[PDB]
């Protein structure tokens, strides 16, 4: 397709010359063009010289770009009947890329990394000085295995049955397979981990094409890199860690002295370089991102042992409690926190390379470790590092107590996100930026300073059959404004608004997804509706996501969507824009064929972290009181206007609420400002025109 | 030939005002039209109407070849209002009850009038789809506006997976017309298979009356038709003879065989300043300039008709009129 196929000349255009570039698709019909356009573009040079870095933000994304690009190998090896080198590794999660938790744990939990752990170490105990070694090993890393994928493609459902089938494992195959340079299939979580990135980042070996789909959560990616919530529990948590280290040292001192003094003598001598250098597949700790901290030369404590670094963290933690027992308003500054740190006790500023020695050596001195009391150690040393180091854009901030119990919390702000993003920009380059929810481009190149090219969607055909109308009088105009309030008012005004949904439903019972602003308003309207007739009538049975989403729930709302679509029945799916599942998949009548929106996404004000970040990015871009109401609603709100379009073969009609939305720009700006009575019929028409232009266009 | 069943949504979405005065009534009377031409068009075929009603398939016209039956049936129907919520799967398993004992050398057509845009069945209608595609039997839907998923499947998947068979009505015209689509036969590609059917008899008329006679009701008559094998005199149609089984045919299978037959040739619209014919009409006589909506430019145009297959000139209404009935052209019959 013509339309299609410009964005391919602009992605080798883009690929040929720019180092990064802003390409906005259509939402539906841009999934297919990268995947081989960026093969083509490896062919067209030679071969093997760059390879595809595809990330996404969520795992449905990952499984249909494997199928697509098992589709991309179908598609060449049935047009030319040669055989070539099959690239595709499914890099996925940890706990359903592994066989051992589901015949013995039956459990889905993020502990499997440390079950992982205990069999290499069990591993690593009967190659060295003596639990089994696993359910297959020792023969992974053969040639062979680095020849099962090139030679047939093993990714993912492939990767998981063939491993069932062949007694292999898919862990050590995906992570012996990151240095083979196939294609791989990660989320943005992983590029941006401040404990898988420097493993990836080690194994790739740079020198490749990243491909940012749907980037546009980026920011909240690099926001959720750090930020973490101390409740008062994480306090008796190291507490209760901090006495299992003193049990260990009175083990490792009552006995069995000699590997502590000789590993201590690996420290003095080769440090913490040395330690990394010397340990093979042993179990690390977290770090505040090795490439970008670039802090070498890392002292063990002054060249000291265990005692010390256990008494100076007794006396960091109590520090830490003296410091979140307080009134209940308080903010703090990183390094007027850490000089009254230095006030209180000198540590000076290097308990990160206290933290992230004496973490390995307590690994290489514990066999039998405790999970919480680790893990507990594991936060604090994180918070150690990240007062040490990381400050400009950092910002300390207590919860205030509002009851008072249920209180002593204290959070840490992120910094800038261009800061983590850098790095990208020196490995690599032409980065290819792509995103169907992306309207204006414009606040890429400024939030996020980085030189690049822009290029819009240049395509809109069949007006027809993309119904695109807005509703903004409800009858009385009275529920559109009482709908923006954080907190509802007027109870019997939202049952009014309840009411016209339910009138709305009724005039159109062809399968119904509702997006909301927010849980308040489906726990207001669900508790008391005064009718039901909808339910009872046309949909036979309603699905709510949980304020508190579940997986199984929500897979089960889902299937129970497409099975009562798929039984002329249909179901409202009562959803919030700012919930869980962003979803994508549709190409079919099994989805709402109309959507509804409450009003316009809205994010919860009131709180420090949005002063805080409102402040820092006031004083970036100047931005203020003007992006953080209409960027991220927009965003959030074009997460529902992607699900309407899938395909000019299909068609659809979403209804955006509150007149304010004509200050915000739109996928397709193409709409037409009405009632919703009126609203009825047009679309009473729309589900018969749409049924008759598409055989007359054909 | 051909073994229609007519399965009318009966409802309560059926109550609501959208034909004049509801769509109710207007099914019925142009289901009750479509009754009159298709027994016109297809004298000896076979009708059976099924209502979907209190999520209940009920059938109210059981299969056969006389009209009245039909007619009464559909009579019935206006008289009660339309409740309950319409059920496929019922009329689905009803329609196969019906078109089981249908020999296999005859078509099985179901044709459902669907207003509703929900439906009630109580098992999964996919596996029914699996069973009227196994068994062959084409269905055929006009649904009320917005379409239906479950209707594109079936009508889809009911015709050798092609779908051109989901009509979507949006007024009593549309409706109208699909109604005399579904009396015209469907000479689809098949899939290839033998063909024949033996045993038809052909009656003599007996005008007597002074006793009276009647051989399948036993009733009194002013004449009957004779059946040439079992020699019984009943009630006239040109269907079986329920006396011995087999037809009563006579100009009629004829009529609608010569009617499946006819090729329909358009005539060629040639203007007279190329045909340079003086003009004429053969069926008629026509003086009279088609074309002549600007000055001479289109005045001394107009259009006449060719039949090619003889080289003669017609006007279009004489073109409109042998399309519908008559052989085509008279010219044809003239060397
Ligand atoms: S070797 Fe494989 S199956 Fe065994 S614990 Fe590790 S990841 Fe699990
Ligand atoms: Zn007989
Ligand atoms: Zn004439
Ligand atoms: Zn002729």
């Amino acid at each position: 397709y013509p339309e299609q196929y410009n964005y391919m000349c602009d992605i080798k255009k883009t690929l040929d010359v720019g180092g990064n570039s802003i390409l906005e698709m259509p939402s539906g019909t841009g999934k297919t063009v990268s995947l081989l356009s960026l093969t083509i573009a490896y062919q067209m040079h030679y071969p093997e010289h760059r390879k595809i870095i595809y990330c996404s933000r969520t795992m449905s994304e990952i499984e249909k770009a494997l199928v697509e690009l098992e589709n991309l190998m179908d598609y060449r090896t049935k047009e030319l009947g040669y055989q070539e080198d099959f690239r595709g590794l499914g890099l996925t999660s940890r706990k359903n890329l592994c066989l051992h938790p589901e015949v013995s744990k039956e459990r889905k939990g993020t502990v499997v990394d440390e079950k992982c752990r205990r069999m290499t170490n069990g591993q690593a105990k009967r190659k060295l000085e003596e639990v089994e070694l696993c359910e297959y090993h020792e023969n992974l890393y053969n040639i062979e295995v680095e020849d099962y994928l090139p030679k047939g493609v093993f990714s993912f459902e492939k990767l998981l049955k063939y491993c069932e089938e062949k007694t292999l494992c898919p862990y050590f195959i995906v992570r012996r397979m990151i240095s083979l340079c196939n294609i791989i299939i990660y989320s943005y979580h992983y590029l941006l981990d401040p404990k898988i990135a420097e493993r990836v980042s080690n194994e790739v070996s740079k020198d490749s094409i990243v491909i940012f789909d749907e980037a546009h959560n980026i920011d909240n990616v690099c926001i959720e890199s750090l930020s973490l919530d101390l409740t008062t529990d994480a306090l008796r948590r190291a507490t209760r860690g901090a006495n299992a280290l003193d049990e260990r040292i009175s083990e490792v001192r009552k006995v069995d002295s000699q590997k502590l003094q000789d590993e201590y003598e690996k420290l003095v001598q080769g440090l913490x370089x040395x330690x990394x250098x010397x340990x093979x597949x042993x179990x690390x700790x977290x770090x505040x991102x090795x490439x970008x901290x670039x802090x070498x030369x890392x002292x063990x404590x002054x060249x000291x042992r265990a005692e010390h670094f256990v008494s100076f963290l007794k006396r960091l933690i109590e520090y830490l409690k003296t410091r979140m027992k307080v009134l209940h308003v308080i903010s703090e500054t990183p390094k007027s926190f850490l000089q009254h740190l230095k006030q209180l006790t000198f540590i000076e500023r290097k308990p990160l390379r206290f933290c992230s020695e004496r973490l390995s050596l307590l690994v290489r001195t514990l066999e039998v470790t405790e999970v919480e009391d680790f893990t507990a150690l594991k936060d604090i040393a994180t918070f150690a590092t990240l007062i040490s180091t990381y400050e400009e854009g950092f910002l300390l901030i207590i919860e205030p107590y509002e009851i008072a119990v249920p209180n002593p919390i204290m959070r840490f702000t992120c910094l800038d996100a261009s800061i983590a993003i850098k790095p990208v920009f020196e490995r690599f380059s032409s980065v290819i930026i792509t995103s169907g929810t992306i309207s204006p481009l414009d606040m890429y190149p400024r939030m996020l300073n980085f030189k690049t090219v822009l290029q819009k969607s240049y395509a809109m055909t069949l007006a027809k059959k993309s119904f695109l109308p807005m509703i903004i009088t409800k009858g009385s105009d009275q529920v559109a404004i009482s709908s923006r309030f954080e907190i509802r008012n007027d109870p019997s005004i939202v049952r009014n608004y309840g009411s016209m949904l339910v009138e709305f439903a009724k005039i159109t019972p062809d399968g119904m997804v509702v997006f909301f602003p927010s849980y308040l308003y489906m726990e207001s309207i669900v508790s008391m509706w005064q009718t039901m007739g909808i339910l009872d009538e046309v949909w036979k049975h309603k699905l709510i996501l949980v304020e508190t989403p579940d997986a199984q729930e929500t897979s089960l709302a889902l299937e129970t969507y497409r099975k009562a679509c798929s039984n002329g029945r249909g179901a409202i799916l009562l959803s919030v824009a700012r919930g869980k599942v962003s979803e994508g998949i549709d190409f079919d009548h099994q989805y709402g064929r109309t959507v509804l929106m409450i009003g316009i996404p809205f994010q919860y004000t009131e709180s420090r972290i949005l002063k805080a970040r409102l402040e820092f990015m006031r004083e970036n871009y100047r931005i203020r009181e003007n992006d953080f109401l209409s960027f991220d609603a927009m965003r959030h709100a074009a997460q529902c206007l992607g699900r309407v379009l899938r395909g000019k073969d299909d068609y659809g009609v979403m209804v955006l609420a509150d007149r304010r939305f004509s200050r915000k720009r739109s996928q397709l700006p193409k709409w037409i400002a009405q009632g919703l009575s009126d609203a009825d019929l047009n679309l009473s028409t729309d589900m018969a025109i749409s049924n008759t232009k598409q055989f007359l266009r054909t | 030939i051909r073994s229609l069943i007519l399965t009318l949504d009966c409802s309560e979405a059926m109550l609501e005002k959208d034909l004049r005065p509801n769509r109710h009534a207007m099914i019925i009377q142009y289901a009750i039209d479509f009754v009159h031409e298709f027994f016109d068009q297809n004298p000896i075929s076979q009708m059976g109407i099924i209502i979907m009603r209190n999520g209940l398939a009920q059938l109210v016209s059981q299969v056969s070849g006389n009209p009245q039956d039909h007619i009464d049936a559909l009579k019935s129907i206006r008289k009660q209002e339309p409740k309950g919520n319409p059920s496929l799967q019922n009329a689905l398993e009803m329609a196969r009850g019906l078109l089981l004992p249908v020999p296999a050398h005859c078509t099985r057509e179901v044709l459902i009038v669907f207003g509703s845009l929900s439906t009630t069945d109580p098992g999964d209608i996919h596996q029914t789809i699996d069973s009227l595609v196994s068994e062959k039997i084409r269905v055929k839907v006009l649904g009320l506006s917005a379409q239906v998923a479950i209707c594109k499947e079936l009508c889809k998947a009911t015709n050798y997976g092609d779908e051109s068979f989901y009509k979507i009505l949006l007024d009593e015209t549309h409706l109208k017309e699909l109604f005399n689509e579904a009396v015209t036969p469907x000479x689809x590609x098949x899939x290839x298979x033998x063909x024949x059917x033996x045993x038809x008899x052909x009656p003599t008329r007996i005008f007597e009356d002074t006793p009276t006679f009647c051989s399948c009701h036993s009733k009194l008559v002013y004449g009957g038709y004779f059946c040439p094998n079992c020699h019984s005199k009943v009630c006239s149609l040109p269907t079986v003879c329920p006396c011995c089984d087999l037809m009563l045919i006579l100009x009629x299978x004829x009529x609608x065989x010569x009617x499946x037959x006819x090729x329909x040739k358009t005539f060629a619209e040639v203007p007279t300043t190329e045909k340079f014919r003086s003009e004429d009409c053969f069926s008629c006589q026509s003086r009279f300039p088609x074309x002549x909506x600007x000055x001479x430019x289109x005045x001394x145009x107009x259009s006449r008709y060719r039949c090619e297959d003889c080289k003669q000139e017609f006007c279009v209404d004489c073109d409109v009129f042998i399309h519908e009935i008559l052989h085509n052209c008279p010219g044809c019959e003239s060397k």
